[PDB]
């Protein structure tokens, strides 16, 4: 994360670090004790086998993630229409093999319900354990901003991202820069509170550089995805 | 993909007539007809299921709605048993049919046009969205 | 008809630690909470997902009791939603269900804390009892689950062509597979034998070989067990003349704390209230 500040331990229980042989590559969110949302793009081949990930709960800094203190991902599920090219629909799925315990540091967060009725510039929170700048390396403290929703016709101004913003994309940030997510927050939340609640609205996708002007964050729309992502979970129930 | 020709079950485009949306059997190629049927609408997590009768969402009546419905309502949407609360909170309805059998839960309501209870169902599936209560800094 | 008689219950003088946390279902019975309160020494109750002041005069389908001894630093372990050492390996408190908590006391004078390892498996290869101080209270730190197969020993045929960092080694018993160890060669250096769980289940630096395997206790389930030094399990050049059997220290994450504070050994519970309006588990209150 660019321009955010350190977390401190329970602010948001539902981040996870998502570790690819044991290096932290991705984050997620979680929904259920073993289910976890995250980006497609994190997870393409060869990054699809499930026994490389394990994921990190309830643990702020890198350091502490010692192999074991992470849950042993059982399966990974890309969405069936991702595009690896324009990144349309980047939401991924990831089931535990063993369900989280929660407690004050591990909490999930609601999966978003149509008629939400957010505001055309809703403020949000974005959270990772992204470089702090550009071109920079994984930071080792969880880091969280605040950012704006952009409207999408705003989004797909020829100035911005030319028409490249789809339904199942959102826009998060500022247009001058200075805040936005970066490499490493990838799948990360994108969460906005209403009622009291802390809601998923998106998962943390793409963008031209970190904080630059006209460069905004792009993420997944999950309330596109709502419909798929209960459908994956339904199954699995069997 | 099926503005003249249905609605589309989203299995690479294949359509079924609306009136096959969420009507108990399996129209669909991966039964996609049949297993969005029930959700969670506004900040307030209104209870809602698709009538395929009225092709439309409505809201459900408390009327005789219990835990084990709630239950059975989260298991339609995909949460397995988990379970968090269920109260009434205050027009095209859909009563709930006692002696409907061991059917699908959302063909367990008809539709109707006013609860006897007056108020309709909120549904919460799991014990989401708390995080740290932040400070008291002005 | 009959009286709870849960006043009697919670101030037995036979206490059990949080590892041992003991259970009484009421049902069926009539229950006064003013003169409960009053019985044993209360010092707080408070309630979730639910409302004291609807207690009085209602009756339930059943009223579950769990109950332990406070060890005096891990107080605060107890708390709703904490992270501590007792809800994370001993007894995960029910946050969904409508609960009430009380914290009370009993006078330390008369009362003798029952420390008991729950776990099958940590009996089977050596634990016996905790032989500590009166009062003191025992609490896990991290549990261990382990398959049926489960054995701590390497294998004495294994042990014996060990040139380098032989494992201790015994016989185990029918059913259960040996220690998985490998023989290695690096450098010139040959038969340096590699065991599982090393340095120790707690510390492994490859979980994934050890076969004791981390656990958080969930709502209602006990500590699946401590984690074993499997260095300790066996004796050197043990042969199949040797039963599998672990020293007492090779029992690892617990320790202990009184709970006696001003002559009184802090005791905790927790109530669990099933089908409010609805049941023979009434109220006298009113
Ligand atoms: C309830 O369902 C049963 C079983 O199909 C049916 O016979 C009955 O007519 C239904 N009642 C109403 C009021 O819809
Ligand atoms: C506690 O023990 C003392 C001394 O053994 C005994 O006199 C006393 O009666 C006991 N307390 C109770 C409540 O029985
Ligand atoms: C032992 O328990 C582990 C837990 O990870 C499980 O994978 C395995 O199938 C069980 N059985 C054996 C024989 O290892
Ligand atoms: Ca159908």
């Amino acid at each position: 994360i660019v321009g955010g500040e350190s977390a401190l331990p329970g602010a948001w229980p539902w981040q996870v670090s998502l570790h690819v042989q044991n290096v932290h590559v991705c984050g997620g969110s979680i929904i259920t004790p073993e289910w976890i949302v995250t980006a497609a793009h994190c997870v393409e081949k060869p990054l699809n086998n499930p026994w490389h990930w394990t994921a990190f709960a309830g643990i702020l800094r890198q350091s502490f993630m010692f192999y074991g203190a992470g849950y042993q991902v059982e399966k990974v599920i890309s969405h069936p229409n991702y595009d690896s090219k324009t990144k349309n629909n980047d939401i991924a799925l990831m089931k535990l093999q063993k369900p989280l315990t929660f407690n004050d540091l591990v909490k999930p967060v609601c999966l978003p319900n149509p008629g939400m009725m957010l505001q055309p510039e809703q403020l949000c929170w974005i959270s990772g354990w992204g470089a702090t700048e550009e071109k920079g390396k994984t930071s080792e403290v969880l880091n969280a901003a605040k950012v704006l929703l952009i409207e999408t016709q705003r989004c797909n101004s020829r100035y911005v991202y030319d028409n490249l913003i789809t339904p199942a994309m959102i826009c998060a940030g500022f247009l001058q820069g200075n805040v936005d997510s970066c490499q490493g927050d990838a799948g990360g939340p994108l969460v906005t509170s209403k009622n009291n609640i802390w809601w998923l609205i998106g998962d943390t996708s793409w963008g031209s550089g970190c904080a630059k002007a006209y460069r905004p964050g792009v993420y997944g729309n999950v309330m596109v995805f709502t419909d798929w992502i209960y459908r994956q979970m339904r199954a699995d129930g069997e | 993909k099926c503005s003249n020709s249905g609605i589309e079950c989203d299995s690479s485009g294949t359509c079924i007539n609306p009136s096959n949306w969420c009507d108990g059997v399996s129209h669909c190629p991966g039964g996609e007809d049949e297993n969005r049927c029930v959700r969670l609408y506004g900040p307030n997590f209104i209870l809602q299921v698709y009538s395929s009768q009225r092709k439309s969402w409505h809201p459900v009546c408390q009327d005789d709605w219990n835990e084990n419905y709630g239950r059975a309502a989260c298991r339609d949407m995909g949460y397995k048993n988990n379970f968090y609360s269920s109260q009434g909170i205050v027009t095209s309805f859909m009563k709930l049919n006692t002696s409907a059998g061991n059917v699908d839960i959302y063909k367990k309501l008809y539709h109707s046009d006013a609860c006897s209870s007056k108020a309709v169902v909120s549904l919460r599936c799991i014990a989401c969205g708390v995080n740290l209560n932040d400070d008291d800094d002005k | 008809l009959p009286d709870c008689d849960i006043d009697k219950w919670l101030n037995n003088f036979n206490v059990p630690s949080p590892l041992n946390w003991e259970r009484k279902i009421f049902s069926n019975c009539n229950f006064n909470l003013s003169t409960l309160l009053r019985l044993v020494h209360t010092d707080s109750f408070s309630c979730n997902n639910f409302d004291e002041s609807k207690i009085y005069g209602s009756c339930f389908k059943s009223i579950v009791l769990d109950k332990f001894a406070i060890p005096n630093s891990r107080r605060s372990d107890l708390q709703l939603g904490s992270s501590g050492f007792l809800q994370s390996s001993n007894y995960k408190i029910d946050t969904t269900s409508s609960s009430c908590q009380l914290y009370y006391s009993l006078p330390a004078i008369n009362v003798t804390i029952n420390n008991y390892n729950p776990s099958s498996w940590n009996r089977r290869y050596g634990f016996n009892n905790f032989n500590l101080s009166s009062h003191s209270v025992v609490y896990s730190r991290y549990c261990f689950s382990v398959n049926n197969t489960f054995c701590p020993c390497a294998k004495p045929s294994f042990a014996s062509s060990c040139k380098s960092h032989k494992p201790p080694s015994a016989s185990c018993p029918i059913g259960t597979n040996y220690r998985s160890c490998e023989s290695t060669t690096v450098l010139d250096h040959t038969d340096w034998c590699r065991c599982s769980c090393l340095p120790d289940p707690i510390t492994a630096y490859d979980p994934r070989s050890c076969s004791q395997k981390k656990s958080l206790v969930g709502v209602g389930e006990h500590c699946a067990g401590f984690g074993v030094d499997e260095e300790k399990c066996g004796v050197l050049d043990g042969s199949y003349n040797v039963s599998c059997l672990c020293s007492t220290d090779a029992f690892l994450g617990w320790s202990y704390d009184t709970c006696v504070s001003n002559n009184r050994c802090n005791i905790f519970s927790n109530f669990i209230l099933n089908g409010i309006n609805s049941g023979t588990t009434c109220s006298n209150d009113l």
